[PDB]
């Protein structure tokens, strides 16, 4: 008969539109209370820290987060910058290149990514 | 000279000396494919078409063995069925091997074997 | 927690400090303006984000800028009353 | 500055410091919250005021003490008091354990009044437009937080922007020789200071080769 | 501290924003995640194809529809719903027989044209496409492993020199390479796929459409025209020849870039550097935007040419297929068109490096230098079109309400008529120079009237305003006069506070949100135009110059069968259509509150409700709210949810009307 | 069937139904086997995408990695 496929429907439709959705919702609310929940979008999860440290352990990605990464010979760059600043230093100015860069790198933003203290 | 050249950057590359390249023994005018070194047949060093330059040899040797093993059985099967060796049970009077495939898939015994080969191959896929 | 940053264009109005409803901002001495003072945000963990400080700032573009971070909200940055997160 | 001994609000029932206030449902929700903020002040006359949690109140001629769930309510009441020429009011955050944290007049001087010893926190030494572009700091420490960059990084990316517009004079990075480099990491020659000399000579060879090749049809 | 109830919405709002992932540290991870997601999406597409093929094979009547296609109706799938009447018989079943749904997709004509004759072929096709889904997932796993193996091969990798760190940029050269991708896409994926489909047609489709013929001789490549008389569709020989020509052209074109060897082909970077471009081609958002802007003309022309030149057997004989396909593809291409602009704005926010202030070298730089001129002129043309279309429509409405049809302003659509006349002269010259003439082109050129002119002006107005909103959002995404730091913030953010005049809907995402309403409105205008002209060409030609005709003779008049679907007189097979009609009205109106009512009201409401819960006897001793604190939806989440409700209601309210009116 | 819409009634459009079954139960089971295979593979792929790449595998995993000879050429051919 044209029916006889409803034997499959009477099991599949209740299953996949009631049992599977209910199990999925229960599993989702259970997953919501894991410490790993939404670790890719929610800040301050343990797995995020472990993944970042794992990336940092790779020899290629050691100095990857540094915005100044790339200077093949930073000593040459610093020496050239110091020489160029010496010829342009205003009168009896007492600022050197080294401490100027050191104090231009050190800013005061305590409340930046402070969420790296729980997980 | 196993290496393709000797340099530090591929703009000032120093290609290896022509008489010093390793070279394949099968195709004498081609350099030896170093990816094949270690595997069983890697003494005739035969890979033109460069299909091991792109695909992990583990795959190809898996495919090479499966083809050879399946052909060793198929050759024996065709020879025996042609010489006349039909299985002891009846319903196996296919008269000729060329029509054995269509005859047996009609009878219903090929669908069984395809299932048994299928499950073992799915198990093979997990193994591979 | 949000991010409240003070820029050099500050002229020591103190209006941003007075407008803050949770004592996030404060006045610190400086030497970059005639008022000899610039704002600071030492307690942005208490910054709800009302942006009243930005409303009160009279520089051409705000010397104080509040950057909202919604995936960062704490109980103080949300102003939770019925519920404690500590 | 000496922090007072503000007791937990659940242990100071019926205190003489509490102002006469009507009492409403707007007060801090016990049975669910344990962090309370307390504001104390000394008044001169029993002047009526408005509680931040609904309902009015009358201060005491001496000490006063109020408990609130949020620091915002305490600060609102502090502004209301300061409008009535009442200084010397202090706002404390009470931890669940009872620890007292002194918050609002942190150094004893109100934040709108300059006090020595303060340092500009979260200060940026340029106009607001001086912040680096978000596109420049991709996958760095400041991936989507260009306003958090230290001024040195901002200057560095600004110089990079200046440089990467004179296209003809740029130096194309040489393509690595993967097939013949890349030995096992134990196979290294050490001599780190010699490695920079090797960098110098190899880059000189690359530049000379590029100049020679360019001087063929240019 | 922990999160509140807004965590779910915050996470799901960027659940696929792989750039915003927290573990992701480099373009290698981003590109590999995107590649694996592509593999999974291809698997989903293949499973969907196999799904449709299965349901046509099992719960359908392809074997009977193929015999008598013109008056017959296809079956989508059976209905198994325990909510129906266990007694009597539903209006969707022939008494005691099972319950069925009529397919309005068009797969029956697709399979019939492609050469399907039997259910067994469809079953084998379903099996093969499920196999292909398996293959796609396994390819995803394979590529994940190969890239992880390269990463592990960095444990045996060193250049013996400080330049070894350069390998960091080449780890994802497999995905990020452009010349190889362009060459192999344009050659293989386009040209050779077309050539393989020509082979399919010559081997199956043309053999399984006529009497037995020669061994697929080159006489199977014809140049007739359109609309074979018997099946009212394009000649399969013409289709095979078209695919062959396109395949040859694209195969030749695919040898352009330097793909596999450095000694052949020109580089895309050098092509752009010597032209009016040189954009940042390493941006993924830029590529996505400009390929979504490519799928848009393709899908729009698909909608136009499935109807104008029907390519499938007996497709024009179905009064519901022709409208449903056109409306579906018009909506798809509108979504892709607005997607292109949205991702252009995201590109400008995230992946665009600009010179200091004055270096007018980049194309985006030159556009941004005079962006105010662009936006002002777009506003001018939008204002002109709106004023002069609404005013002329109002003139016609007023003068026809006043018993004066002859006082209307009816500008004869002379330019479109000239284009149609030129095309018709060309086509007639083609036909007259044939020994097998008397051909037909169906609706390639249609009667153009003043109503057509007014509707085209309305459509141009809608397109202009949608482009205006999207382009303004893109150009001012990095900073406007009101908020000259907008590139420091996210692509989507709530506002900039009530001060400085008030700054609601200031982000570029808010520009997209505003532009989606205009996209929906323009698409509704286009779909109404097509459907009205489809239902009654004569009445549209005469009475469509006044908007009251659109209101009465189309909406009010054609909605009669749908509302009568289920009533206190019995039910029809349109009962689902009417129920979904009302449900989509409810969904459309439900999103008004997410758009009109804003957060603070509801936050106070949620505080009151939470007070109740923390005050109820039993709840307070089990749930203090400290874990998943209920909070009102944030501002951007609220706008997005209201937009989703509005879009769902507006889109899904239409198919019930189409089915009720055409079927 | 109780038709709705003017055209179905005024043209006599009918929806034929096969009196046979369509697909036998064996064919449906054969499709369900491969559907289950897709399902298992998709769950595995979802797990792998959720966890993402593990860069620290070179410290614990065996082998030494591999870059295919064409991948090296693609690396040094440009970008
Ligand atoms: C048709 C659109 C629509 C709908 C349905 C609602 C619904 C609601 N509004 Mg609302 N609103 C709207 C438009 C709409 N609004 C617009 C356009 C505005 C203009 C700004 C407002 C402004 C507004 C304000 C200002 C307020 C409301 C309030 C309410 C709520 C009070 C009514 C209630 O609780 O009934 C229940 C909700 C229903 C939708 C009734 C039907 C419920 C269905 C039919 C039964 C359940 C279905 C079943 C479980 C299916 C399960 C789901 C499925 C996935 C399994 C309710 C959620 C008030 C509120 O929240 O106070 C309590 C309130 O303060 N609204
Ligand atoms: C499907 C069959 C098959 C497969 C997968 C392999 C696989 C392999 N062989 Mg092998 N081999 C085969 C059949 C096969 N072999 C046969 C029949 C012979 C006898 C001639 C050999 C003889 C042989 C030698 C002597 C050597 C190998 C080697 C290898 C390894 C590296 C070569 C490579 O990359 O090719 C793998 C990829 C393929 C084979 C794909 C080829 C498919 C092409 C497109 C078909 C072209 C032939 C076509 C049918 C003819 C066209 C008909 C008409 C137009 C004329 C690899 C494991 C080498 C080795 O041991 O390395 C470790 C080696 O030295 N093979
Ligand atoms: C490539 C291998 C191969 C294949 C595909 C076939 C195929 C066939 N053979 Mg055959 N055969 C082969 C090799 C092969 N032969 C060899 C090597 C011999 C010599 C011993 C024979 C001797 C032979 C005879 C004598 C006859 C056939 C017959 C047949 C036909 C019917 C068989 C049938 O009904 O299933 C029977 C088998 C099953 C229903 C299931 C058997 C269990 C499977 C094969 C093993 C498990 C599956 C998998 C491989 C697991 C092993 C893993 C391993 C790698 C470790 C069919 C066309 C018949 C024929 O054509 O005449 C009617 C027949 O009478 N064969
Ligand atoms: C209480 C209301 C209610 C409920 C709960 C259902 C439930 C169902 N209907 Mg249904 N239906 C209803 C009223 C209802 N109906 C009414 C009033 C009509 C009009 C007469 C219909 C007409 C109708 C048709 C025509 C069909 C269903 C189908 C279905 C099933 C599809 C489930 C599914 O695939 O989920 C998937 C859910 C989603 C994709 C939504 C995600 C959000 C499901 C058992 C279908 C069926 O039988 O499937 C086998 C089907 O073809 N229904
Ligand atoms: C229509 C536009 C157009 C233009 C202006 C060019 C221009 C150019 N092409 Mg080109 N090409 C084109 C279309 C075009 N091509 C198409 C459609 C293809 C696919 C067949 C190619 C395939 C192609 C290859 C394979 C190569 C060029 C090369 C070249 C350069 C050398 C010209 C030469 O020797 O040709 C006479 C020159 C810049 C060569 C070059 O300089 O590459 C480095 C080269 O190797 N092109
Ligand atoms: C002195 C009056 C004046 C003049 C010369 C212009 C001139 C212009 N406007 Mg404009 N505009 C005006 C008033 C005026 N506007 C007012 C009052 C409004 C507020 C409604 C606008 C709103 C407006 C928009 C929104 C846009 C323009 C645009 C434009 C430019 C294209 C022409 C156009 O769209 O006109 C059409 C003008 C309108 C639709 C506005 C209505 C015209 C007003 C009512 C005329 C008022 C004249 C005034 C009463 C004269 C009093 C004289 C008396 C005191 C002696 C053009 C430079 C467009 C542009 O920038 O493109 C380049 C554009 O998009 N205008
Ligand atoms: C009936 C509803 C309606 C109408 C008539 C308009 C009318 C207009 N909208 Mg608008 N809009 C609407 C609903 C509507 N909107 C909704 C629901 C949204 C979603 C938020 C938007 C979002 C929106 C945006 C984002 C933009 C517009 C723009 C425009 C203007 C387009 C230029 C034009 O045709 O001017 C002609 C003027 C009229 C037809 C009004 C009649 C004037 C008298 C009566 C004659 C115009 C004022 C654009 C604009 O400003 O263009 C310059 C623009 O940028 N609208
Ligand atoms: C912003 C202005 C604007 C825009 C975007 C459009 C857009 C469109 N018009 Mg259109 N049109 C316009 C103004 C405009 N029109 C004016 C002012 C008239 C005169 C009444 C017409 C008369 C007209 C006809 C007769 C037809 C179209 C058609 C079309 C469509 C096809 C494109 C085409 O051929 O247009 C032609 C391109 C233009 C008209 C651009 C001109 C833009 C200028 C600046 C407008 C002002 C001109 C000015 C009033 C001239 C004064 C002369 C005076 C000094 C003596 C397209 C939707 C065709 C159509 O839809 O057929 C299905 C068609 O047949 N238009
Ligand atoms: C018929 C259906 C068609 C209707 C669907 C049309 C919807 C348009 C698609 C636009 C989606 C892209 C926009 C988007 O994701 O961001 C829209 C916003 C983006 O989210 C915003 O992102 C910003 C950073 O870019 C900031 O972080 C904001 O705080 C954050 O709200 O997403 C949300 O707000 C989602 C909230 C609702 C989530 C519902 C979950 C859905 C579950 C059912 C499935
Ligand atoms: C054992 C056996 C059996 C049984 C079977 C079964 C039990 C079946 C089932 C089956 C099933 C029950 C199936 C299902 C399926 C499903 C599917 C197939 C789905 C899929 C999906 C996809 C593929 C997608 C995915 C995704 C998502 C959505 C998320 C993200 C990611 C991704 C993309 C991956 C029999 C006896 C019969 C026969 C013999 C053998
Ligand atoms: S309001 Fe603005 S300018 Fe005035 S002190 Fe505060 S930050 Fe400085
Ligand atoms: S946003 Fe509001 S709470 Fe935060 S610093 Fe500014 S005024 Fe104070």
């Amino acid at each position: 008969k044209y029916g006889d496929q409803r034997k499959f429907a009477a099991v599949l439709v209740p299953l996949t539109t009631l049992v599977f959705p209910a199990v999925a919702m229960g599993m989702f609310v259970l997953y919501s209370f894991q410490e790993d929940a939404f670790w890719r979008i929610v800040p301050g999860t343990k797995r995020a820290r472990e993944l970042d440290e794992a990336w940092r352990e790779h020899p290629l990605f050691a100095n990857s987060k540094d915005p100044l990464d790339g200077l093949i010979n930073p000593d040459d760059y610093e020496k050239g910058l110091e020489e160029a600043w010496e010829r342009a230093k205003p009168a009896g100015s007492t600022v050197t290149v080294k401490d100027k860069l050191k104090q231009l790198s050190k800013q005061n933003n305590p409340h930046w990514e402070s969420w790296r203290a729980m997980s | 000279x196993x290496x393709x050249x000797x340099x530090x950057x591929x703009x000032x590359x120093x290609x290896x000396x022509x008489x010093x390249v390793k070279m394949s023994p099968s195709v004498p005018y081609l350099p030896y494919p170093e990816r094949l070194e270690g595997w069983v047949g890697g003494e005739k060093g035969f890979d033109p078409l460069r299909t091991s330059d792109i695909i992990d040899v583990y795959w190809l040797r898996e495919a090479e063995l499966k083809h050879g093993r399946i052909c060793m059985l198929a050759t024996l099967g065709w020879i025996s069925v042609d010489a006349g060796w039909r299985f002891e049970a009846e319903m196996f009077q296919g008269v000729s091997v060329i029509n054995a495939h269509n005859k047996m898939v009609e009878m219903g015994v090929m669908q069984q074997m395809l299932s048994i080969v299928g499950v073992c191959e799915i198990f093979s896929l997990y193994l591979i | 927690s949000h991010a409240v940053k003070i820029y050099d264009t500050c002229i020591g109005c103190t209006l941003c400090v007075r407008a803050c409803p949770t004592d996030v901002l404060e006045m610190v001495p400086a030497s970059i303006n005639a008022a000899k003072q610039v704002a600071s945000s030492p307690r942005v963990e208490d910054c709800v984000g009302c942006k009243r400080c930005e409303t009160a700032c009279p520089t051409d573009f705000l010397s104080i800028r509040v950057y909202l971070q919604d995936n960062e909200e704490t109980q103080y940055s949300l102003g939770l009353d019925l519920v404690d997160w500590s | 500055v000496v922090a007072e001994a503000i007791p937990r609000p659940e242990d100071l029932l019926d205190s003489p410091k509490f102002p006469m206030f009507e009492g409403s449902t707007g007060g801090y929700m016990s049975r669910s919250t344990r962090e309370r903020h307390a504001i104390t002040w000394t008044a001169k006359g029993q002047a009526k005021f408005e509680m931040p949690t609904g309902g009015f109140a009358i201060m005491n001629q001496g000490e006063n003490l109020c408990y609130f769930r949020k620091k915002e309510q305490c600060i609102a009441l502090g502004k209301q008091l300061r409008k009535m020429k009442i200084e010397n009011y202090k706002i404390y955050r009470l931890k669940k354990d009872g620890t007292v944290i002194f918050m609002h007049p942190a150094d004893g001087v109100f934040p709108e009044k300059v006090n020595k010893g303060r340092v500009q926190v979260n200060g940026r030494p340029f106009t607001i437009r001086g912040n680096p572009q978000q596109s420049e700091l991709k996958f760095t420490k400041y991936q989507g937080k260009g306003y958090e960059a230290d001024p040195l990084t901002t200057m560095f990316v600004k110089a990079r922007v200046m440089a990467f517009a004179d296209v003809p004079n740029l130096f194309a990075l040489p393509q690595p020789n993967m097939d013949e480099l890349v030995p096992a990491e134990e196979v290294d020659k050490y001599t780190r200071q010699e490695y920079t000399t090797r960098m110098m000579e190899a880059l000189k060879r690359v530049q000379d080769d590029r100049a020679a090749k360019a001087a063929k049809s240019l | 501290g922990r999160c509140a109830s807004s965590r779910y919405l915050q996470v799901l709002g960027s659940i696929h924003d792989i750039e915003c992932g927290f573990g992701i540290d480099n373009t290698l991870s981003l590109n590999l995640q995107i590649f694996t997601a592509h593999w999974g999406h291809l698997t989903i597409i293949l499973i969907w194809v196999s799904s449709n093929l299965y349901h046509i094979a099992s719960n359908a009547n392809y074997s009977l529809w193929v015999k008598n296609p013109i008056p017959s109706m296809p079956i989508a799938h059976n209905i198994w719903d325990p909510h129906f009447t266990n007694s009597t018989s539903t209006p969707y079943s022939h008494t005691i027989i099972t319950t069925i749904l009529i397919a309005y997709s068009g797969i029956y004509n697709q399979l019939y044209t492609s050469g399907f004759n039997t259910i067994n072929q469809i079953y084998k096709t379903t099996f093969t496409f499920s196999c292909l889904a398996v293959i796609s997932i396994l390819l995803a796993k394979i590529h994940i492993n190969t890239h992880s193996e390269l990463l592990h091969k960095l444990a045996s990798h060193t250049s013996q020199i400080p330049s070894f760190f350069q390998l960091l940029y080449f780890l994802d050269v497999a995905i990020s390479s452009v010349n190889i991708r362009f060459n192999f896409h344009t050659g293989i994926l386009v040209g050779l796929f077309s050539i393989g489909y020509t082979g399919h047609l010559l081997d199956i489709t043309i053999p399984a459409s006529r009497a037995p013929l020669i061994h697929t001789s080159p006489s199977y490549l014809t140049f007739f025209g359109g609309l074979k008389s018997n099946t009212s569709s394009l000649y399969l020989t013409d289709i095979a020849h078209h695919h062959l020509a396109i395949g040859i052209i694209s195969i030749l074109t695919g040898h352009l870039y330097s793909s596999f060897r450095a000694a052949l082909g020109t580089y895309i970077r050098d092509i752009l550097y010597t032209s009016h471009l040189t954009h940042s081609i390493k941006s993924l958002h830029l590529a996505l935007s400009l390929i979504l802007a490519s799928c848009t003309p393709l899908t729009s022309t698909t909608a136009q040419h499935i109807y104008s030149l029907t390519p499938y057997f007996y497709l024009s004989y179905d009064h519901i297929y022709s409208t449903a396909l056109y409306v579906h593809h018009s909506y798809i291409t509108s979504f892709l068109a607005i997607a292109s602009h949205a991702h252009t704005a995201i590109t400008l926010v995230r992946d665009w490096v600009a010179p200091l202030e004055q270096e007018s070298s980049s194309k985006q730089i030159r556009i941004h230098t005079h962006k105010a001129a662009i936006i002002s002129h777009l506003s001018w043309v939008s204002l002109w079109l709106g004023f002069h279309t609404l005013a002329v429509y109002s003139h016609n409405d007023t003068c026809i309400a006043f018993n004066s049809p002859s006082k209307q302003i009816l500008i004869e659509a002379s330019n479109g008529q000239l284009i149609q006349q030129a095309s018709g002269k060309a086509l007639y010259g083609t036909i007259n120079s044939i020994n097998n003439y008397n051909k037909s082109f169906d609706s390639f050129i249609h009667p153009i009237s003043p109503g057509d002119l007014y509707v085209h002006h309305a459509i141009a107005l809608g397109l202009h305003i949608t482009v205006l909103i999207l382009l303004k959002g893109g150009l001012e995404a990095r900073g406007s006069k009101l908020m000259p730091d907008k590139m420091e913030h996210s692509f989507g953010f709530s506002c900039d506070g009530p001060g400085r005049g008030g700054t609601c809907d200031i982000s570029a995402w808010d520009s997209f949100y505003l532009a989606t309403f205009w996209m929906l409105n323009s698409n509704a205008w286009i779909s109404f135009y097509f459907h009205y002209k489809h239902l009654t060409p004569r009445q549209f030609s005469e009475s469509s110059t006044y908007l009251e005709s659109w209101f009465r003779d189309y909406l009010w008049f054609n909605s009669t069968p749908l509302i009568h679907g289920y009533s206190t007189l019995g039910a029809n097979d349109l009962s689902v259509q009417s129920w979904s009609f009302l449900l989509t009205h409810l969904a459309w109106a439900s999103g008004f509150m997410f758009l009109i009512s804003w957060r603070g009201y509801w936050q106070e409401l949620i505080d009151i409700i939470l007070y109740i819960h923390l005050k109820t006897p039993i709840l307070i001793n089990l749930w203090n709210g400290d874990i998943y604190t209920p909070l009102a939806l944030s501002i951007v989440q609220a706008r997005f949810i209201g937009l989703v409700h509005f879009s769902t209601g507006l889109i899904l309210t239409y198919p019930p009307f189409i089915i009720g009116a055409t079927s | 069937r109780v038709p709705g819409g003017k055209r179905t009634q005024e043209l006599g459009l009918v929806i034929p139904m096969a009196d046979e079954d369509g697909l036998t139960d064996g064919q449906v089971a054969g499709l369900f086997v491969i559907a289950l295979v897709v399902f298992i593979s998709a769950m595995d792929l979802a797990k792998t995408m959720y966890n993402g790449i593990n860069p620290a595998k070179f410290k614990t995993s065996k082998g030494k990695g591999y870059i295919s000879p064409l991948v090296k050429r693609y690396i040094e051919n440009g970008f």
